[PDB]
């Protein structure tokens, strides 16, 4: 309940215009994520006059207001097409893992830097019973001191918001066997 | 004094209040916050009554 | 004073309510809100009974 | 007994407790969870006190 | 009465609660709703006694 009224309460304590701009967010991130993905590459008028542009700044501020004072470990799921890996290492219906697939994954992701950029919801724990389970690649990610985290709730759990603009390194990856299903978690 | 003769004291029932189940987020079954007398009226109120 | 004499007082159960576990988020193993009371009338309308 | 004669009861407070105000964006505050008692000693040792 | 004469009273203990620590998101220690009842039932069903 600690992190609930946590939550709960850093999202009074901020503008109506970012309260608006997360509000907005707890139903429309798919387009306001590939907003925050692709929002660069226009012109300035074009930037500027867009009319998802300004909340997305609003949201954005929201992140940068509650920065970490230490490293904190973050888990979330992730396609495999997000590292370059254009098939499907298992169908979502099976349970295993080949091992060809697993080590064409490994093979394809030894040694490469992958940036990132937009809007991302993550956990503070591993995804068990009831959590969303929706690819066979989970990744376990370090942010670093100084990194804007925001908390939230959808109507019935809480997530955090953060926006990513790094790039990330995988180290080494496992097979994990979750409620009994295969999956594979990456470390970077 | 009433009691101590032909008197009888008679219980009724004004109303019933309960639970129901529904499963959360996980396959688990919850009764907690799911009261029946939010639904009564309304049954009361669409229905016809068979005995 | 019928308490006196060869009568006795005699206990019987009319119902026990009690918890189950689950692990949650974190692997720690939660027996709070998990009422066996929820399942019971399920179990007995699905199952037959061995003695 | 001693106390009707000269004896007088004397009253002295040992401390107070009581919430701040915290404000937003907009003019809403929030004085519940804001203790005071939390920033006494803080604020008691890193002053110097003027009367 | 039968207490003032050569009886005496034994204490014996049915069961203990109590809680055991763990660390939440940050550093910090959480001995709350971490209930050591919850895994008494699960270490003596796994495990041998020795003394």
């Amino acid at each position: 309940q600690w992190e609930k009224k946590e939550a709960e309460r850093v999202e009074k304590n901020l503008d109506t215009l970012e309260k608006e701009a997360l509000e907005l967010y707890k139903k429309d991130s798919e387009q306001i994520s590939n907003y925050s993905q692709t929002r660069q590459y226009f012109y300035d008028y074009q930037i500027e006059s867009n009319p998802r542009e300004k909340e997305y700044k609003n949201l954005r501020n929201a992140i940068s207001k509650n920065k970490i004072d230490k490293p904190i470990n973050v888990y979330y799921f992730e396609s495999p097409e997000k590292f370059a890996f254009n098939k499907e290492i298992r169908t979502e219906n099976q349970n295993e893992i080949s091992l060809e697939k697993f080590n064409e994954l490994k093979e394809t992701i030894q040694d490469k830097l992958f940036k990132q950029d937009g809007f991302k919801d993550v956990s503070l724990y591993e995804p068990g019973n009831g959590d969303e389970k929706p690819t066979p690649l989970l990744i376990h990610l370090k942010l670093p001191k100084n990194t804007g985290m925001l908390p939230y709730i959808n109507s019935n759990d809480v997530k955090t918001l953060i926006e990513q603009d790094y790039s990330i390194k995988i180290d080494k990856i496992v097979r994990i066997v979750i409620e009994g299903k295969q999956y594979i978690k990456a470390e970077a | 004094k009433k009691l101590d003769s032909g008197k009888q004291i008679k219980l009724e029932t004004t109303q019933v209040s309960g639970n129901y189940g529904t499963k959360n987020s996980q396959g688990q079954i919850i009764t907690e916050g799911n009261s029946w007398s939010n639904y009564i009226s309304q049954i009361d109120s669409v229905s016809a009554s068979i005995i």
